[PDB]
RNA sequence: GCCGC
């Protein structure tokens, strides 16, 4: 009981631990509330005089309404729960309407776009629950997630868009030089059109660093950029350099600066600037008025003499067969061969156009720089798309088959701004219909193996503090052949030290032993050429019928160590088992 | 209202204990027998409760203190 | 407008129809909203005529001939009030209209031939920087609405079996609470909320009127019991020959 | 448990998901249970038996004078599939896989369940002994221990 | 559940359910055909020496598996011959290039491969195949509107769905209209070709609001004026989104590609209040209500306006035989039939004397079984359908 | 030390189209008073609407009428349509008859005293039969902005018999608003501004008086901000306590406890009342027996006890 | 009712430190937030009187890029220094003000010369470091009157160079607004949900006080109104 | 059968 369920639109208004409840929801959700505060307010003697004051809907019981929602958290819950993250705790916000409003940095981590998604809405009557969904389960509590460490909730799209085109730079624009006193004389300027956010001109600017013990010391030095980044960076806390946001900003530089956010200053003041960067990111974004034309798929201008010269090397490779020396096989392989490199080089040839499309003049001669081609500037910031999916929309469409795994000889030579023979689509259809097929099989084995998971690893939970075992693993980069994959940091970053590291001069250690290592530990023996770290590991806790909170390095969730009662099996359950739905079988 | 607890998380620091604390001060402060230490902007006995904690007047150990003080009162 | 999309929703689903039905559209409006200029200002029908001629036999070596020679004189303004609005074009599925076409259609209508025009901020005045894709494009309303898709309950009937709610809609059920939503509130380690979910709430017959008599008084405190289903369950097993017992 | 972390690791890394390698070893450790006995002494003759009653026990034998009686083990590795339906509460693993073939057994050796882990306490409608749910469990136990 | 090359002309490789269903229900493409033994058939246009002849041929998959068959797009001659010499063809479960004298066979038609529901996809080789595929499925869950708009961009398709459908009204002898109405159309058939004897007219009875199995609304409005003359097959009145024979199932919007402020985020749609006001996207939807009365061992259950227990207020909306008046606004619980069911009472207590005393003769032993308006449903009276058996007295209405 | 515009040449191109000219401006003026006045222009403008309407035989939306060519739907849309400028009324009735052939247009309606059609050749209907009539009331009513008839409910306090046929109402006669800013021709200034505003509407509001009304809610709306500045409740409660007839001797021991409402009262558990002296075991019965009567169980909660 | 529009009542505005203010008026009419604040924002950062710093001369080397004689501090930003330098003329339209100053130390504000005319808001403002060194600075720096934002985009007076050597192309900011930006929100008033919630934040070089820039810009922007709310008027 | 994965 208490449950509901609607449609879920976008509300940019949000905050992060807000969400947008409709009102008829409510009334009905919070019946016995509204009946006790009714009775308690001496509109209604008996509760059959408030139950028909609210099967009436007055006004007042409007008012009461309200008051019972002004401090109740409320939980969201989409159906497929892969994580906890499944379920996340409001505060409800009532609004006129029949759908809920659901803030767009908890999209990604719901997985849930609005196209027609439904969510659940459950209610905790309890001074224990209510204070549970408070300090467990609310949005701003869970910002990195439980599987990585990395920040779940992370501006993406319009957002992503926006803060990559205001922190651009243009050769030549409205400004070159200005010298201006304050960042928001800039915004001003840029407000009147003076400042030009892709111009590039010099603002005085300050910082305050951290290095004094936890004393933040003012440094103002006039600084080259742009007016977009002076503009931007009115919005960063205190205690960040400014070169954090003399850049793209592409999606990825966005990550990277609400982690050090978390990481240097806290949770309430990254929970902040979360916000303000969304909505600076949507407002610049729209101010942009970015749009996409048919003329953005720009097609290479030697596409058709590429594929001119390898019609003559397919014709002349058949020639060679036709006289008798050549194999199938031969000729099979090498005409794919020929195929997949003229693709490939068609390919480089669109992308080398479409990079640097702007040859713009300056202030002597011309330059060229990168380009403001929209579908570009979306390839480029991480807002959507990648190369594969561009090189298909104006280079060639490639080799693919996928009635039984082989490859069809001749490709598809043309992309999506030209059309399609018949016979092209045809074929693509195949790896379609396979793919389409292939999602809606792979759920259920997906599924099975999180079953078993949770169910083999349920009863873990941490009942120790520290067994004091020098037990541990052995932890190296991940190096395959010549090439690195995983470096050292990674793979040791949040864990206990099961013994003392050694600097390769002798005798000398840099890390006590039974120490967790952070940043600034994994900073120091960067610094270094240490190579193998011994680190204490759940196999050889060395505690029955439980693990120590010591042998379990921090949380992912939060940067402190774990504490007693989690239950860490479920964590590692669910985040295992999250993915396997975009695993290619 | 207190968007985030962070504050009494770290007063008394295990994000679990914290939660109970909160809800044995809640309880007092809602069934009866009990005045909030910290002024009431029209809030809930919850984020009383929880405002209390990150002033550092309510802990575990005070509760059972006061509780034995009432219980030997009477 | 009467609509904003997203361009972003385009790159990533190769969904490059949107846009050339789009700039086709816009051009097919532009020459129907040439068409309604002539006809309010009543100009005679011979150079009305000679317009949708050079309208219809437009493009690059079409099948379609239609010549106004033929047409009688009032028919001739019967189509053009008939296409007043807009010219409705047909491109066949694989052999239809291709961007110079297109192009000079536009031409034709007396508009840009890129498909984007400037457009104004409506809440400041202010000019977009880039030009704006501006058109016409067919748009569907499906049959899934909200008020077929808006449900809330409170306490309603119970199923005999199990003592727990029923489900869906048009018989006031409860949402389910599944097994990953558990793990979920497992995770969390929200054992109170998991405890509220799982006893009264749900199967607890008199934990539920103990909880609602609770909150009517204001006092919002559990006080959980056994639930019926464990009941039943423990029942069952009995009904077999194993005997399943609670110790002390 | 390098040899199982990393080859799941080669699965997910080459499509780009980033786990860390605790979880993994949090599930290898639920694998390395039930180990078997290849000594005597203390009551244990050749059978597959829990690794920490094993421990324990040769603890309190070890502890005493009699230190030889503590019995030399083989570690056992599972499946999650197999390990699972091995633990010693019958409650739970009988709402996983097959009733009948867990509930019969169970029968006729005569078990209890004590109810010690999360799914047998979320079957009867008890708070977790973990999370906000964790110091209660603890504050029975100490009960249970005095009397 | 996967494309076969045998599906080319047969089976289209775009429609298809997705989840449990994908490859398991398909869709005959617009021109395929069944063989009497029961076999799918594809129709191809003869070759004979270097040009192609207008008879046609009918191939099941084995058919066209033996002969090479060219390509729809491929360019032809003022004589029919092939302006390439090399042509792209298919021979046996593959594809090509042969001489042009190599093919035997050519594709009608590109859409061949189309389904006709995907076949009205306007630059539809522009779009990914499993894109398209939802497309396709969408198109078929709209709703009609209130009133309907034709494609500014179609496919030449609208007009055979809208009139092969039976969902308009087509001139099956037309001649001359003679009376037009919004519910009636009578023509008067040319003289040219008639029946020897009682001469005769067309009369068409077109179909107002009715119900629908998706409980949507179906009606009928004309499209001739007066006087107007009428060929055979000509389109007289229009069905659900259908403006003047040809389909249209949505509405023509005026569309920006940009963000705003973030009100279209991921698949959001920002829509301005002129799309309300002027009632674009504004569907009606019908509903059907019934109460039936069977004789019980307490007796008859009758149908009345007068109800025990109950005010003026609920009987306001009643006939005099107890039903809710046509044209009626109904909201809530309201009452749309008033039944009374008999109860089971034998022994007259002196207070059940009493009641029967003060009050009716019944005193309100009937109990109350009547039609009541569920909870979320407002409606208004459209049509009311009084069934009557055959002996007992007629109903009033 | 600031230019004043000037309402000079207002030239009217037709009958709905037409052209305003503001001619003097400062720098950045034009497009402040431009980008507001067409803000107020098309959200907040008054007018003229049908409301609802009476046909005769039909009842309600969607019935057909016999020898009417259209639907009752299609006749209220073509009626929503509909432009009219009444004078001194808010509340007129446009009664309209016609029986014959031929679309039924506007001019045709009934010459009212002070009602101006706009365009009378405005059709709404059509006929199709020599011996048919249509006969309708048309209620116009004046308003500002658009309001749905499913919107408003207190049309519905009086009982509106079967037969109402009411269309949403829009009553906003501005359609659509252009603006854009010229170079004045003024040599002897250095570099002046001129707005023209282009507005195009349903013939109901003339352009220099929309400009002057828009003109007037900006300087209202501006007033507030050239001088900133600033800088226990049901009946049965709350009464009398000799009102529940009680016995003599609950007289003088509910004048000794201070009871003298009915709220307080019911406030008051029997364990802690029993404590009363001389309340009486019988006695604490017959306060309940009386207080049960009216529905008043003892042991209630209010929260705030007014003095009154 | 119609004719009739909703005004805003009880506005509060939230005064930090004294060149600081949040003003919130509440409620407004469906999309006349909007409105108002971007016509408010509009005059106040483009159409506002004000005094400010456009010409300097310093003794030494005149050109734009200097050995600044070892003064500690480039002469961009001294400059930059005289930019944000606010006064308040007394009924002149431009005046000379000449600042010289010997003896390490960093020269302020309240080393310029007295004249009784100008006023300086900020007295501790700073302009040039010490040289280091027993070194002498002279300085002559004109303020004049204007309005809104006047970059130096070029000089265009007198003859030649004369004039921008004389200048130096320092910026002009003569309106005294630093940041002026607003917010509409939702408010809901009885039974209505769709009205406005504005809310006004603004910063001031300290000439002025946020009020009573507000209060000009209104001003100004009504008075701008007269000739249709004239007749027009109740 | 359909919708969201
Ligand atoms: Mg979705
Ligand atoms: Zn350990």
């Amino acid at each position: 009981d208490y449950s509901g369920r609607s449609v879920i639109t976008v509300g940019p208004y949000l905050r992060l631990h807000q969400c947008g409840l409709p009102k008829k929801m409510a009334l009905e959700l919070f019946k016995p509330f509204i009946y006790g505060k009714l009775e308690l307010r001496g509109l209604a003697t008996t509760i059959k005089a408030a139950k028909k004051m609210v099967e009436r809907e007055e006004a007042v019981v409007w008012d009461i309404l309200d008051e019972v929602i002004r401090e109740h958290p409320v939980l969201l819950n989409r159906a497929p729960t892969l994580h906890r993250l499944g379920i996340q705790a409001f505060e409800p916000v009532l609004i006129e309407g029949k759908a809920i409003q659901l803030h767009p940095l908890v999209c990604a981590a719901y997985n849930a776009d609005f196209d027609g998604d439904q969510m659940a809405v459950h209610v905790p009557l309890t001074l224990e629950a209510q204070l549970e969904a408070r300090a467990l389960m609310m949005s701003t509590n869970n910002i990195l997630s439980p599987a990585n460490g990395e920040p779940i909730i992370v501006p993406s799209q319009d957002v992503v868009l926006g803060l990559y085109y205001m922190t651009r730079d243009c050769v030549n624009a409205k400004g070159e030089g200005m010298v201006l006193t304050g960042p928001k004389e800039a915004e001003r300027l840029y407000r009147s059109g003076l400042a030009s956010l892709h111009a590039r001109v010099k603002v005085r600017i300050t910082e305050y660093e951290k290095d004094a013990n936890g004393e933040l010391v003012a440094k103002t030095s006039l600084k080259d950029t742009t007016v977009g980044r002076a503009i931007l960076w009115m919005i960063v806390p205190k205690g960040l350099p400014y070169s954090i946001v003399n850049q793209a900003l592409g999606k990825k530089a966005i990550s990277k600066m609400l982690n050090t956010c978390y990481r240097i200053l806290g949770l309430k003041p990254t929970v902040i600037f979360a916000d303000q960067i969304m909505y600076t990111g949507f407002a610049y974004a729209a101010r942009s008025g970015a749009s996409v034309g048919i003329d953005d798929m720009v097609i290479p201008e030697k596409k058709h003499e590429i594929i001119s010269e390898a019609e003559a090397e397919v014709a002349e490779i058949q020639e060679q067969f036709q006289s008798g020396l050549v194999t199938a096989g031969e000729r099979y392989n090498k005409v794919i061969d020929i195929w997949a490199a003229a693709n490939d080089r068609v390919s480089k040839a669109m992308m080398d156009n479409l990079q640097t499309e702007t040859v713009i003049n300056r202030d002597g001669q011309e330059e060229k720089q990168v380009s403001f081609n929209s579908i570009y500037m979306m390839a480029d910031s991480g807002a959507r798309g990648s190369a594969a999916q561009i090189r298909q929309l104006a280079g060639m469409r490639g080799l693919m088959a996928k009635p039984d795994g082989s490859i069809i000889e001749t490709p598809i030579t043309a992309n999506f701004r030209e059309g399609l023979n018949v016979l092209q689509y045809f074929i693509s259809t195949h790896g379609a219909r396979k793919g389409l097929a292939d999602t809606a099989l792979k759920t259920a084995n997906s599924g099975y193996l999180t079953r078993r998971l949770v169910d083999v690893a349920q009863d873990l939970v941490v009942t120790e503090d520290d067994c004091g075992t020098h037990e541990g693993i052995m932890m190296t980069p991940v190096i395959e052949g010549g090439d690195v994959k995983e470096p050292l940091r990674d793979r040791v970053l949040g864990r206990v030290t099961a013994e003392d590291v050694l600097k390769p001069g002798t005798a000398d250690i840099l890390v006590p032993r039974n120490t967790l290592l952070h940043e600034q530990w994994c900073d120091l023996l960067e610094e270094n050429s240490v190579d193998a770290v011994k680190v204490r590991s759940v196999v050889s806790c060395d505690t029955d019928f439980g693990v120590c909170a010591h042998c379990y390095g921090r949380d992912l969730a939060r940067g402190h160590i774990i504490n007693k009662g989690e239950a860490i099996g479920v964590i590692a359950a669910q985040s295992i088992g999250e993915p396997g739905t975009q695993l290619t079988m | 209202a207190r968007v985030t607890v962070q504050d009494a998380v770290e007063k008394i620091g295990n994000r679990f204990d914290l939660v109970l604390v909160a809800a044995r001060r809640a309880r007092q402060m809602q069934v009866g027998g009990k005045d909030p230490l910290v002024p009431e902007e029209n809030d809930k006995t919850t984020v009383i409760a929880l405002r209390e904690i990150e002033e550092g007047l309510i802990n575990n150990q005070i509760l059972d203190v006061r509780e034995r003080q009432e219980q030997q009162e009477q | 407008v009467d609509i904003v999309l997203n361009p972003l929703g385009v790159p990533s689903r190769m969904n490059i129809g949107q846009i050339l039905e789009t700039h086709l559209g816009m051009a097919a409006k532009g020459i129907g909203d040439k068409i309604n200029a002539m006809l309010k200002q009543q100009q005679e029908v011979a150079k009305l005529r000679e317009f949708i001629q050079r309208a219809y036999d437009l493009g690059a070596d079409v099948r379609q001939k239609v010549d106004l020679s033929t047409f009688s004189d009032e028919e001739v303004m019967r189509l053009a009030e008939n296409l007043r609005k807009g010219m409705p074009i047909a491109t066949p599925v694989f052999d239809g209209a291709k961007e110079a076409e297109i192009k000079e259609l536009l031409k034709l209508g007396d508009l840009p031939t890129s498909g984007q025009i400037r457009l104004y901020d409506g809440r400041t005045g202010e000019q977009f920087e880039r030009p704006v894709t501006v058109g016409y494009m067919y748009m569907l309303k499906l049959n899934h609405l909200v008020d077929d898709k808006m449900h809330a309950r409170s306490t309603g009937s119970y199923s005999l079996v199990t003592q727990q709610p029923l489900g869906g809609k048009a018989q006031f059920g409860g949402q389910r609470f599944g097994e990953m939503e558990v793990w979920a509130l497992e995770a969390y380690g929200a054992a109170y909320t998991l405890q509220e979910m799982l006893t009264v709430k749900s199967d607890d017959v008199n934990g539920r009127t103990k909880m609602y008599k609770n909150i009517v008084d204001g006092n919002h405190q559990m006080e959980p019991g056994m639930p019926e289903s464990f009941n039943v369950l423990l029942k069952e097993i009995r009904s077999l020959g194993i005997n399943i017992e609670l110790e002390d | 448990t390098r040899y199982i972390v990393n080859e799941v690791q080669d699965v997910y890394r080459l499509q780009g998901v980033k786990i860390n390698d605790k979880h993994i070893e949090v599930i290898v450790r639920q694998m390395l249970r039930k180990a078997t006995i290849v000594n005597a002494g203390s009551s244990d003759f050749l059978e597959g038996e829990q690794v920490e009653y094993s421990r324990v026990k040769i603890a309190n034998r070890e502890l005493e004078a009699n230190g030889k009686v503590g019995a030399t083990y083989s570690r056992d590795l599972l499946g999650i599939t197999k390990a699972s339906l091995a633990t010693e509460s019958f409650i739970s693993a009988a709402s996983f896989q097959e009733t009948t073939r867990v509930l019969t057994e169970a029968a006729v050796a005569g078990k209890r369940d004590e109810l010690r882990g999360l799914k047998e306490n979320v079957i009867v409608g008890r708070l977790i002994p973990a999370g906000t749910g964790y110091a209660y469990h603890q504050d029975r136990m100490r009960r249970r221990a005095a009397g | 559940r996967d494309v076969h090359p045998t599906h080319y002309g047969r089976v289209c490789p775009i429609e298809t359910p997705e989840g449990p269903n994908i490859g398991l229900i398909n869709s005959l493409s617009v021109y395929a055909q069944t063989n009497e033994y029961g076999f799918l058939e594809t129709p191809y246009r003869k070759v004979t020496d270097g040009v192609v002849t207008d008879e046609i041929h009918y191939l099941s998959a084995i058919e066209e598996g033996n002969y090479v068959i060219a390509q729809a797009n491929s360019n032809l001659d003022e004589e029919g011959h092939f302006v390439e010499d090399l042509v792209t063809c298919r021979s046996k479960g593959e594809s090509s290039l042969f001489s042009r004298d190599q093919v035997d066979y050519m594709d009608v038609s590109t859409q061949q491969v189309v389904s006709v529901g995907a076949s009205l996809i306007p630059f539809l080789e522009h779009d990914d195949a499993n894109r398209a595929l939802m497309g396709a499925n969408m198109q078929r869950q709209a709703v009609p509107t209130l009133r309907a708009d034709k494609p500014l961009v179609g496919t030449g398709m609208e007009r055979a769905v809208a009139v092969d459908s039976g969902v308009t009204a087509v001139a099956k002898r037309g001649g001359v209209v003679q009376y037009v109405d919004a519910s009636r159309i009578v023509i008067k058939v040319n003289e040219d070709e008639m029946y020897p004897g009682e001469a005769g007219i067309d009369i068409y009875n077109l179909t107002k609001y009715t119900r629908s199995n998706q409980n949507t609304c179906i009606n009928q409005m004309p499209c001739v004026s007066l006087g107007e003359p009428v060929e055979r097959g000509d389109v007289l009145a229009d069905g659900p989104s259908t403006d003047l024979g040809e389909l249209a199932l949505g509405q023509n919007m005026r569309v920006a590609f940009m963000p705003w402020n973030g009100y279209n985020f991921e698949d959001s749609i920002l829509v301005s209040e002129r799309v309300v006001q002027e009632d674009r996207f504004t569907t009606i939807h019908i509903q059907e209500l019934a109460c039936v009365s069977r004789d019980t061992k307490l007796g008859p259950e009758e149908i009345t306006a007068d109800i025990p227990n109950v005010g003026e207020a609920a009987l306001s909306k009643l006939d005099e035989s107890g039903i809710v008046y046509i044209g009626a606004e109904v909201t809530g619980g309201d009452i749309l039939v008033g039944k009374v069911t008999p109860k089971g009472e034998t022994q007259l207590t002196p207070e059940e004397k009493l009641l029967r005393a003060i009050f009716g003769e019944k005193a309100s032993d009937v109990k109350d079984s009547s039609l009541r308006v569920p909870n979320g449903v407002s409606g208004t009276v459209i049509d009311v359908q009084v069934f009557t058996r055959d002996g007992v007295e007629k109903d009033k209405r | 030390e600031f230019l004043k515009p000037r309402l000079v040449d207002i030239e009217q191109v037709s009958s709905t189209h037409a052209k305003v000219t503001l001619e003097p401006l400062e720098r950045g003026f034009g497009h402040t008073l431009g980008n507001a006045l067409r803000r107020i222009l098309l959200s907040s403008m008054p007018g003229c609407a049908v409301t609802e309407v009476e046909i005769d035989g039909v009842l309600h939306e969607y019935s057909t009428k016999e020898g009417v060519q259209e639907d009752i739907l299609e006749i209220l849309l073509n009626l929503k349509g509909l432009a009219v400028r009444v004078q001194g009324k808010d509340e007129v009735i446009l009664t309209l008859n016609k029986s014959g052939i031929g679309p039924v247009t506007a001019a045709d309606i009934t010459h009212d005293g002070d009602v101006e059609i706009v365009k009378p050749q405005h059709v709404i209907c059509h006929l199709t039969d020599e011996n048919a009539s249509i006969s309708m009331r048309i209620k116009v009513q004046r308003g500002r902005g658009y309001v749905p008839a499913s919107t408003r409910i207190h049309s519905e306090e009086d009982e509106r018999p079967i037969g109402r046929l009411l269309v949403d109402a829009c009553y906003s006669p501005v359609e659509r608003i252009a603006y854009n800013v010229e170079a004045a021709r003024v040599e002897q200034r250095t570099d002046l501004d001129k707005l023209v505003i282009e507005m195009e509407t349903n013939g109901t509001i003339d352009p220099e008086e929309a400009i002057r009304r828009a003109a007037t809610i900006l300087a209202e709306q501006l007033e507030a901000f050239v001088d900133l500045r600033d800088v226990e409740f049901d009946p049965i409660l709350l009464r009398p306590v000799d009102d529940l007839e009680l016995t003599v001797r609950s007289a003088n021991c509910l004048k000794a406890e201070a009871i003298h409402y009915i709220g307080d009262l019911v406030q008051r558990t029997e364990v802690e009342l029993l404590k009363t002296p001389n309340l009486g075991k019988k006695s604490l019965t017959e306060i309940k027996d009386v207080l049960a009567s009216r529905g008043l169980s003892l042991g209630m909660r209010l929260e705030n006890w007014p003095p009154a």
